RNA sequence: AGUAAGGUCAGCUAAAUAAGCUAUCGGGCCCAUACCCCGAAAAUGUUGGUUAUACCCUUCCCGUACUACCA
RNA sequence: GUUAAUGUAGCUUAAAUUAUCAAAGCAAGGCACUGAAAAUGCCUAGAUGAGCCUCACAGCUCCAUAAACACCA
């Protein structure tokens, strides 16, 4: 039974597809 | 803008010394380029083989000529 | 015979199955005429009053470097802007040629263009004989 | 149809033919450069026969019990002098050609080092204005063949040059003077087509009345305000 | 869990790719090359060669690094293998000939992916304009022909092939 | 059905150091043929995996083999 | 000249003598570092459009950007 989360969801903000336009981090710091 | 990137080094860590030659092609254009040895200035022979035999005995009878008075 | 042929279409078949290998870039290998042949420049000695100055100039190349990126970046920002402008501006007015300059017109490629020299080709100049061999160290291995 | 009156310009560039002079910031970093490429290198094969001068001019300074008094016959520092001989004989060509001298804006021997556009002069109205090469829209015709059949139509030309593709590069609109302004004809849209001289010239019929080169920096004065602008819009500097 | 409103808070697996492991027996360049888009051309190569290995190397990073800053995808930056030439001239008063010198050429290939058709006037302008000195650009379509070069020769295959004939 | 078990030159065998004999091809000896002497060529049933291969395992295919009983 | 939109660095924060510790963060560059990128180390350049108003809220105006009526071959 599957329920609606209260609020936005941590990474629902960047697009799943086109995975390649969006820059990437590079680093680790 | 065509001295953007000619300003440049060999980038190595073990590589042999090169200097300045003046190279000039076949005809009288020159480019610059490191070589091996420190000669001034080199030219580039022509490659009689790619001449048809009408161009090449053009070619056979100039310097046969030329050598002669 | 026939079975002879059979092996031959196997023998072919095996030898695909293995990896093509790729030549390797001499120049990224330096020979072993370099191996430490004793030459080795002597200690370099750096004056201080030379490295000021090369120092401070490195800062102002580094400041000159991004002046040239700036116009380049500007120039082909306006040259981007600028066809951009006009192919929309045309499209209004005729759709059926906005299409035409659009699409993909195999008239450019190849692009073969080479960089200027440092002097221009003098006239009348008759360059001496000679011949190009090519020794280019074969390289053929086998599986 | 429409008002307006569809015109392909070709924007003919001549590439440079000679590498443009290096900056003052630049030679004092080509210097550099070069004298850091000495210090980080190896000696090479020439300056291991000048230490080989060295070992033999030692021995003949000191130890003279060379085995072999046959040896080799030229000398590195010889080497050189062979080749400098043959470089100072040998003569080049002139960056700067009689063109410049002369300011012949015709030729196409002026400005190697930069980049010439083809002007040429025509007249409307009684009035000559010197502006790019263009000619009118045909139906059944790309605006792109339009710029090319403006090069075939030019007055005894050779000339081959190499296109950039089918999209344009710029645009002027430009609306007639009221005397002879109409509804039917109200202006003109000009749009404008790259190309690259690869090689040919105009011949020796007609050259200073037809047609000149020049660079963005004297482009201004052979044109006026409103078609300045739009040119130097798609005129990459170099 | 997954009736809690906070189910998938830990899903990354959809934020990097597949990224398919080099298999040992599965390892092969498979590249399906894209030809003839809307407004998009297929995958080019760049092919800059020059005399001098520090002058072409130097302007193959420019045209890398300027296809970073305008979003032009770079598929590889590999390097075609070298070949040396043994430059000989002729001797005047005679016909028997003398080594000159050797010269060799350097090619630097930077691939790049497909471009809009607008960008490709803009993009290619910036790269003739640049040349420095004798190098000799050449774009090219990335042919499997083309691709062949960087390989090695096998004679092997040539034994059989000729004999196939 | 199940289980067992094998494929190697044209052919048959032994080893995986792919050999030996014969057949086949070329030449010599003889009036000719055969014998004989000399020289050369020739293969691991199939697919995949065995550091990499081969003798191994796996897949495919051909063929071989035993058993199928108490009511 | 006139009619309609906008003007902290490349985007954007704080700020905008409204108060406060303060013009920030990320980009963008040079050099070094197997050969390309990328990381990493060292290191370079800097704007609060302009004035007025309010001086204890911040906006109007000017100028400029920029489109328009509109000079044009
Ligand atoms: C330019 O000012 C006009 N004279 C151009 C012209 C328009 C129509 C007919 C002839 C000339
Ligand atoms: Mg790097």
């Amino acid at each position: 039974r599957r329920a609606a989360p209260l609020g936005p969801m941590p990474n629902e903000d960047i697009d799943v597809s086109d995975l390649e336009r969006l820059k990437k981090y590079r680093s680790f710091d | 803008d065509c001295n953007r990137a000619l300003l440049t080094r060999l980038h190595r860590q073990t590589y042999a010394r090169l200097y300045p030659v003046l190279l000039v092609k076949q005809d009288g254009s020159t480019i610059h380029i490191r070589y091996r040895e420190p000669r001034r200035m080199l030219t580039m022979p022509v490659d009689l083989d790619s001449l048809s035999p009408e161009e090449r005995r053009a070619r056979f009878r100039k310097r046969e000529a030329k050598f002669k008075e | 015979d026939q079975a002879a042929k059979d092996r031959l279409k196997k023998r072919i078949r095996r030898l695909e199955k293995a990896s093509q290998e790729l030549i390797p870039i001499e120049d990224f290998i330096t020979p072993v005429k370099f191996l430490n042949k004793e030459r080795q420049r002597p200690p370099v000695e750096l004056p201080f009053e030379e490295s000021e100055r090369r120092a401070l100039l490195l800062k102002r190349w580094s400041l000159y470097k991004q002046r040239e990126h700036e116009m380049e970046r500007s120039a082909i920002r306006s040259l981007l802007e600028a066809q951009e402008e006009a192919l929309q501006e045309l499209r209004l007015s005729s759709p059926e040629l906005h299409a035409e300059a659009t699409k993909r017109d195999p008239s450019l490629f190849p692009f073969e263009r080479q960089g200027p020299d440092y002097t221009p080709p003098i006239s009348d100049y008759q360059p001496p004989e000679g011949r190009y061999q090519d020794i280019t160290k074969v390289y053929t291995q086998v599986e | 149809s429409s008002p307006w009156r569809l015109l392909g310009a070709l924007c003919l560039q001549r590439p440079p033919l000679v590498t443009k002079p290096l900056t003052p910031l630049q030679e004092e970093m080509a210097d550099l450069l070069q004298q850091i490429e000495i210090e980080r290198s190896l000696y090479s094969d020439h300056e291991l026969r000048a230490l080989d001068e060295a070992q033999q001019l030692a021995k003949k300074k000191s130890d003279l019990y060379e085995e072999e008094d046959e040896q080799n016959i030229l000398l590195a520092q010889d080497l050189e002098d062979m080749w400098e001989q043959k470089f100072l004989h040998f003569k080049l060509g002139a960056r700067l050609t009689e063109a410049d001298k002369k300011d012949d804006r015709t030729s196409l021997h002026r400005k190697l080092d930069r980049n010439l556009i083809l002007l040429v002069r025509e007249k409307l109205g009684d009035q000559d204005i010197w502006m790019l090469p263009q000619s009118d829209w045909q139906p059944g015709e790309t605006l792109r063949q339009t710029a090319e059949r403006t090069l075939a139509t030019l007055s005894e030309n050779n000339m081959e040059a190499k296109f950039l593709g089918n999209a344009p590069c710029g645009h002027y609109k430009f609306k007639f003077p009221q005397a002879m302004r109409t509804e039917t004809s109200l202006g003109a849209k000009v749009f404008f087509f790259k190309a690259l001289l690869l090689t040919g010239d105009f011949s020796q019929a007609g050259k200073k009345g037809h047609h000149v080169w020049v660079s963005k920096e004297e482009l201004g004065d052979y044109l006026k305000p409103k078609y300045l602008a739009q040119v130097r819009r798609f005129l990459l500097d170099l | 869990y997954r009736s809690k409103p906070t189910h998938g808070i830990g899903r990354y697996k959809h934020l990097v790719k597949a990224q398919e492991p080099k298999k040992k027996k599965g390892k092969v360049e498979v590249r399906p090359i894209n030809l003839g888009t809307d407004y998009e051309y297929g995958v080019l190569n760049i092919h800059l060669i020059a005399y001098d290995m520090a002058l072409a190397e130097s302007y193959a990073q420019y045209v890398h690094n300027l296809c970073n800053h305008l979003a032009i995808k770079v598929e590889e930056s590999y390097a075609m293998p070298t070949k040396t030439m043994e430059v000989l001239q002729l001797q005047e008063q005679g016909s028997k000939m003398f080594l000159d010198a050797v010269l060799t050429t350097h090619e630097r290939v930077v691939q790049i992916s497909g471009l809009s058709a607008t960008f490709a006037e803009i993009f290619l302008e910036i790269i003739h304009s640049n040349l420095p000195e004798g190098v000799k650009l050449s774009v090219r379509e990335h042919t499997e022909e083309d691709f062949k070069g960087r390989f090695k020769a096998r004679p092997e295959l040539e034994e059989l092939l000729a004999k196939l004939n």
